[PDB]
DNA sequence: GCATCCGTGAATCGAGG
DNA sequence: GTGTCAGTAGCTGTCACGGATGC
RNA sequence: CUCGA
């Protein structure tokens, strides 16, 4: 299973956070399994439904 | 005699063209034989 | 129908979070280690997991059982596997250096060895820096041969230095 | 300007008079400039090497 | 997911970041960034600025930022970790042994739970702990408590082979051990001459 | 937009147990 | 193979400083 | 750990 590499995201400034704009809290719970992220939406079948 | 020294991020692949093989197995030595358990990690 | 294979789920992220959090503390005062901890906490509920003749009679101590099986395995660990390596480490302080000896002698062993090898001819030379019969062309018995005097030449000049 | 110095960058000004040479005779427009006082400790993490 | 999952995808810990960085325009950020940086005020333009020195590196470099986050781990040869024999014939083992070894333990319970088809409670929280594992083996003690060795001593990691004055560079490279040396107290010798 | 809190740093060599 | 309560030690007696982190 | 300039 892909791991990431502490240095880039705990290491301050969080590479991670700077690269998607992420909040190092946000990214510390999607990394440690404490919230799910939203990868991808069909946003045009969501409109058409 | 060597001009630059360069540092990058390293890919999987990169990583695997380094190593000689996979640890599959967690073992160390065998505490009587003195000899390193194949796949541990410290494999021949 | 699906309903019942995510009831499999539902049914353990239930005991989860009741009884994990917990057995974690109890295999902790037994190891002094939570790394380890956390490994027999995950080993024990896939076991539990696999046995589902434990939970299935909910009104009956679950965490009960869990227990004995947690101290079942760290002992498990506590044994010969443990008692040879658990002692020291290296980077601790308190062990002492992996320390190589000085070449000196080596190295001035094999430079006598070259100093009587200048006083040779070229074809013991290439002989001794090597069965070898198959290359330099010649028998097995010129190789014995050449071999032998060559060796007592080599002695004969060592000796004539004083070794 | 027409450099790719990234905006905010504390860059020698050595490379940078450089730099706006070689653009200034390009026909882009040379990077501005503005002087920076570090100090030794932000500077010595700041070399090159 | 019970709903509305027919529209979006989801996911969760390291392999969703990677999906996200997949599916990152790199070069469109980077001028997103631009533009703002052209034209902002000072309050939420330094964040932009320093969100591009980071971008902007992966951008012209050409270097993927799918290397922050890894597939596999090297191994460090042995004799960097080296296992010694005590005068009592017990065994003394350098700290990165027993990082790698929980790390590869965790592993293999990864590749086990993943055949067996564990609850997927039990799949997650493993591999929480694996990446809790590979953070130690490179930086113990970056993110929260440190992994407790015996005695409640925090272990050493790799990047701690380097740091202060015990690390490799300032401890091995800036200085070294010479042979042809020696040492002695100092008396003064008043007949000497300055040379 | 600003206070909190995180991470960084903190002399040199040497002896013995 | 496992099945009644069954649950860390240790510890804050450092500090100045800058800047990302977070409300 | 204890110690010397």
């Amino acid at each position: 299973a892909p791991v990431t590499h502490i240095w880039y995201f705990k290491g301050v400034p969080s590479r991670l956070g700077y690269l998607l704009d992420l909040a190092p809290k946000d990214l510390e719970k999607i990394i440690y399994f404490a919230a799910y992220v939203i990868t991808s939406v069909d946003e045009e079948m969501r409109h058409n439904e | 005699f060597f001009d630059e020294l360069r540092i990058g991020l390293a890919t999987a692949e990169d990583i695997r063209q380094w190593s000689y093989g996979e640890v599959k197995k967690p073992e160390t030595i065998n505490y009587r034989t003195l000899k390193p358990e194949k796949d541990g990690l410290f494999c021949e | 129908v699906s309903g019942a294979a995510a009831a499999e789920a539902a049914l353990m992220r239930a005991l989860y979070d009741e009884h994990a959090a917990v057995l974690w503390r109890y295999a902790l005062r037994l190891t002094g280690d939570a790394a380890q901890a956390e490994d027999v906490v995950q080993e024990t509920l896939l076991r539990a997991w696999q046995h589902p003749e434990v939970i299935g009679d909910t009104a009956r101590p679950a965490r009960a059982w869990l227990f004995t099986v947690a101290r079942n395995m760290i002992i498990d660990e506590r044994r010969s596997a443990r008692f040879r390596n658990v002692v020291g480490s290296t980077d601790q302080s308190g062990t002492p250096e992996q320390s190589t000896p000085d070449e000196v002698n080596a190295a001035l062993d094999r430079l006598l060895i070259a100093d009587a090898l200048a006083q040779l001819s070229a074809e013991h030379r290439a002989v001794i820096q090597r069965q070898i019969a198959t290359d330099l062309g010649i028998a097995e018995g010129t190789v014995k041969s050449r071999l032998h005097y060559a060796v007592r030449a080599l002695r004969l000049t060592l000796q004539e230095l004083g070794v | 300007g027409s450099t790719e110095f990234l905006p905010g960058s504390l860059i020698d000004r050595a490379e940078f008079e450089a730099e706006n040479r070689r653009v200034v005779a390009e026909g882009g427009e040379p990077a501005a400039g503005r002087p920076v006082l570090m100090g030794i400790t932000k500077a010595s993490l700041a070399t090159d090497s | 997911v019970d709903r509305y999952g027919e529209y979006f995808t989801g996911a969760m810990g390291a392999e969703s970041i990677q999906k996200l960085i997949e599916n990152f325009d790199i070069d469109a950020e980077a001028e997103s960034l631009r533009d703002v940086i052209r034209n902002g005020k000072g309050q939420k333009k330094l964040r932009a600025l320093k969100r591009l020195k980071v971008v902007a590196a992966f951008q012209q470099s050409g270097n993927s930022p799918m290397g922050m986050v890894l597939d596999a781990v090297p191994v460090i040869p042995p004799e960097l970790r080296p296992m010694v024999q005590l005068d009592g014939g017990r065994f003394a083992t350098s700290d990165l042994n027993d990082l790698y070894r929980r790390v590869i333990n965790r592993n293999n319970r990864l590749k086990r739970l993943i055949d067996l088809g564990a609850p997927e409670i039990i799949v997650n929280n493993e591999k929480r702990m694996l990446q809790e594992s590979v953070d130690a083996l490179f930086d113990n003690g970056r993110r929260g408590r440190p992994v407790t060795g015996p005695g409640n001593r925090p272990l050493k990691s790799l990047s701690d082979l380097l740091k202060g004055k015990q690390g490799r560079f300032r401890q091995n490279l800036l200085g070294k051990r010479v042979d042809y040396s020696g040492r002695s107290v100092i008396v003064v010798g008043p007949q000497l001459k300055l040379h």
